[PDB]
RNA sequence: GUAACGGGGCUAAACCAUGCACCGAAGCUGCGGCAGCGACGCUUAUGCGUUGUUGGGUAGGGGAGCGUUCUGUAAGCCUGCGAAGGUGUGCUGUGAGGCAUGCUGGAGGUAUCAGAAGUGCGAAUGCUGACAUAAGUAACGAUAAAGCGGGUGAAAAGCCC
RNA sequence: CCCGGCGAGGGGAGUGAAAAAGAACCUGAAACCGUGUACGUACAAGCAGUGGGAGCACGCUUAGGCGUGUGACUGCGUACC
């Protein structure tokens, strides 16, 4: 049974979150959670929280039994940008985009 | 277009592109290269071509026996229901019924009848002559359309 | 056990039972054409047209549906010369089955 | 019914042995190369290597014509500084002769990737025997 | 009568991007690039229709020669022969018998060799 | 100095051919407390090789 | 950088002379096809077995058409048994296109013949918006400077003691 | 109701004809970014296609030496205004 959890409007680029996400993909939910705890990227926490929520979602809303779960699917798409300006030298004003992601985790037992 | 004569930015120097009026038809909001004005679409039409046309269309009404002349077409009071009756009676639904001097009741009837329309002889126009399945017309009126077209 | 014959404006090596696509051919859909000038026949031991066409070799086939090939595009485009045209062309063909090869 | 294509996976090949000895390099290369390329059969398929493996032999004794032996060009460039080295024909027969015939038929096979493969089929040798007895090379000429 | 424009426009761009599938990067993604990409594909195939006919004949000739030469005659003479051979006409394509019937071929060389004697 | 043509979405890809993080693998469990922990590191509850060190 | 035969290589695979094969173009021929402009024979609200012939083309002239909005035809016609639009596919047209139909969508669309045009875009350093690139690179704003203990807290180098 | 910081966001439940309407809400194209699968790709040199073309993969019909995708190898080939 699939069962999934996601974080939309995550305040990280995507490129960065993906970096963490690829560490985890297709791992035993257990081994996933470990790889995350000991990864020093702020995306790690962002994605650990999803995995967790997702596992919880599994156990509570469906078959559960977190012993078999795998992160069978994880992919993060890019959310909207918040748009800003950077006062710069000589009156020039620069753009700058604060970027966000939508993290999606899908956990199951098959 | 509501705005100002001011030139958005210099000619040379900013790496941009000429510009000269925030109203350029090519600029966004504001423009319109050949803005319309209100205009008169009336066309002329020679007299002899108007009369010539009508003749040409009566003749064809007649040739398709859509022209069905009667002596006296009229009704007893201003009641669409009444008319609607006569029509049912005469095998009519789309009709012209151009009468001689026009009565008023028959105009008052017929009004709500949508597939039907009554005219006085001197009224009669090109398209409405064509627009209906049949056009009736009384002897009373033919004598008139006669004179008219000569 | 095959033979060769001129029929498109082109030639074809062919054996009985075998279908070939020829250029168009008035012959109505089901009838039987007879190619009566074959330029070679062969089994294990074979017959070349010492001249053109082997003495009495003929070939028989039944037309078998007429058709038009898959469209193709003609593009002409002359750079910088404000010029180009595109064009579509198809190409009738008739298909024959081959029953003959009367040695 | 389209014309035939040799097919890399069904193609035959075959081994041969050629004595370079007195042969005039280049009239020899010319042959090696064409056989090298399969140009003698169902070549008839220029994208497919249909050539035969030919093992050459006694290259050092290859023969030349005119004054070439002492005078034949032979240039090359290391792509460095101003690195253009050159060597005379006899200089080359002197150190690693194999080379003359190789660099020879190479210039005669085509172009790139394919032709480049075709050339691996050719196993030259300066001496008079070779260690490909198992391939059962059949002798030939030109 | 102010005119929408756009559906009839998206029709076209799509028409071109569709002809540009499998083309690389923007060639297959970006109209402005896609177009010039289609047009040349078009021009190449008009050229190459003509080309094809050259290519094969040269394929054929090449292999006729391999075979002729194997039966101890040069392509040139072999053709000449066939030509003199009590008339005796017969596509170069067709002379694929060369590959698929080596005995019918030697036949041909003989007929040819003879008309040359 | 600035680029003359826009780099393909592919070159980005290739440039990034090395960006992948490496997962840890090298953590273990304390013989005396639950406690996973990086090799040669204090466990959170404060253990190291059994023997509860660092009382906090 | 060989670099003054395209290269390999050639003593002929060079020059001269005679000869006969062959290869070779979108030329010429063959088979099928379309059209413009003429004119036979079959036969005219004529198109044809047709038939001779022509069919590179910028500027420019001429001819014939596609499609878009809106008026009428239409109180008709199609449509919640699924309109417009979006996305596939199939067949068709010389093309601009047309028609069908799966998916999506969920309220409008209109044949035909005519009528009118804010009718067709890749370029004007065009206008607006959206989104890429360089790049997870530069930088994070005076080189007066930090260290540790306790705290709160989901988290504390940066707050509080 | 559950994960979470009495968050952000999310999974169920439920309303509803529909949440393939959940408030950034009708339709929801394009550039641009991803996950997944077939095929290709680490001796290969250029407007990236086009002509020929193996192989693999998937559909064929009871084969028939076909359709679709991919595209080793190979001839030709310097974008548009």
């Amino acid at each position: 049974m699939e069962t999934i959890a996601k974080h939309r409007h995550a305040r990280s680029s995507a490129q960065k979150v993906r970096l963490v996400a690829d560490l985890i993909r297709g791992k035993k939910v257990s081994q996933a959670l470990d790889i995350l705890t000991y990864t020093n990227k702020k995306a790690a926490v962002l994605v650990k929280k999803v995995l967790e929520s997702a596992i919880a979602n599994a156990e509570h809303n469906d078959g559960a039994d977190i012993d078999d779960l795998k992160v069978t699917k994880i992919f993060v798409d890019e959310g909207p940008s918040m748009k800003r300006i950077m006062p710069r030298a000589k009156g020039r004003a620069d753009r700058i985009l604060k970027r966000t992601s939508h993290i999606t985790v899908v956990v199951s037992d098959r | 277009v509501t705005g100002s004569g001011k030139k958005p930015w210099r000619q040379k120097g900013t790496g941009r592109a000429r510009s000269g009026s925030i109203k350029s038809p090519i600029w966004r909001s504001g423009g319109v290269t050949f803005a319309a004005r209100p205009q008169d679409h009336s066309q002329k039409v020679n007299k002899k071509m108007y009369r010539g046309a009508l003749k040409s269309i009566l003749s064809e009404l007649v040739r398709q026996d859509r022209l069905i002349v009667v002596e006296k077409f009229s009704v007893e009071a201003p009641k669409t229901k009444l008319l609607a009756q006569k029509l049912k009676d005469m095998a009519l639904e789309d009709v012209l019924i151009i009468t001689g001097e026009l009565d008023e009741n028959l105009f008052l009837a017929a009004r709500n009848l949508h597939k039907v329309d009554v005219r006085d002889a001197t009224g009669i126009d090109p398209v409405s002559l064509i627009a209906f399945d049949k056009v009736v017309m009384t002897a009373d009126a033919v004598k008139q359309v006669e004179e008219m077209l000569a | 056990m095959y033979a060769v014959f001129q029929s498109g404006g082109k030639q074809h090596r062919v054996s009985e039972g075998q279908t070939v696509r020829l250029e168009k051919l008035d012959i109505a859909t089901g009838e039987t054409v007879e190619f009566a000038e074959v330029l070679m026949i062969a089994n294990g031991e074979e017959v070349k047209i010492g001249v053109p066409f082997v003495d009495g070799g003929v070939i028989k086939a039944e037309v078998v549906a007429h058709g038009r090939g898959e469209k193709v595009k003609i593009v002409k485009f002359r750079r910088r010369k404000h010029y180009r045209k595109q064009q579509g062309h198809r190409q009738w063909f008739t298909d024959v089955k081959i029953t003959g090869i009367s040695a | 019914m389209k014309t035939f294509t040799a097919k890399p996976e069904t193609v035959k090949r075959d081994w041969y042995v050629v004595d370079a000895t007195g042969k005039t390099l280049g009239r020899l290369a010319t042959e090696l190369a064409r056989r090298l390329r399969g140009k003698h059969k169902a070549e008839y398929t220029p994208h497919v290597d249909t050539g035969d493996y030919i093992i050459v032999l006694n290259a050092d004794k290859v023969a030349v014509t005119g004054n070439k032996r002492t005078d034949k060009v032979y240039y090359h460039h290391t792509g460095h500084i101003g690195g253009i080295k050159q060597a005379t024909f006899e200089e080359m027969i002197a150190r690693r002769p194999e080379r003359v015939i190789e660099i020879a038929v190479k210039g005669m096979l085509p172009k790139g990737p394919l032709g480049r493969a075709m050339f691996r089929k050719l196993k030259v040798y300066a001496g008079n025997e070779h260690n490909h007895a198992a391939q059962q090379p059949q002798v030939l000429d030109i | 009568a102010r005119v929408k424009r756009g559906v009839i426009a998206r029709a076209r761009h799509k028409k071109i991007l569709k002809q540009a599938k499998g083309y690389y990067g923007a060639r297959s993604r970006v109209y402005r690039v896609a177009f010039q990409a289609v047009i040349k594909a078009g021009q190449y195939a008009y050229r190459d229709r003509r080309q094809r006919k050259r290519q094969f004949r040269q394929l054929w000739i090449a292999r006729i020669n391999a075979a002729a030469r194997q039966n101890g005659i040069s392509y040139s003479k072999f053709i000449n022969g066939l030509k003199k051979a009590s008339v005796e006409i017969d596509r170069k394509i067709l002379a694929d018998i060369a590959v698929f019937d080596k005995v019918a071929f030697t036949a041909l060389v003989e007929k040819a060799k003879a008309a040359l004697a | 100095a600035v680029q003359q043509n826009k780099p393909t979405r592919s070159k980005r890809g290739m440039r990034r051919s090395h960006d992948a993080l490496t997962a840890v693998t090298s953590l273990s469990v304390d013989k005396t407390s639950g406690e996973k922990h990086l090799r040669h590191h204090i466990t959170a509850d404060g253990y190291y090789r059994g023997r509860k060190v660092i009382a906090k």
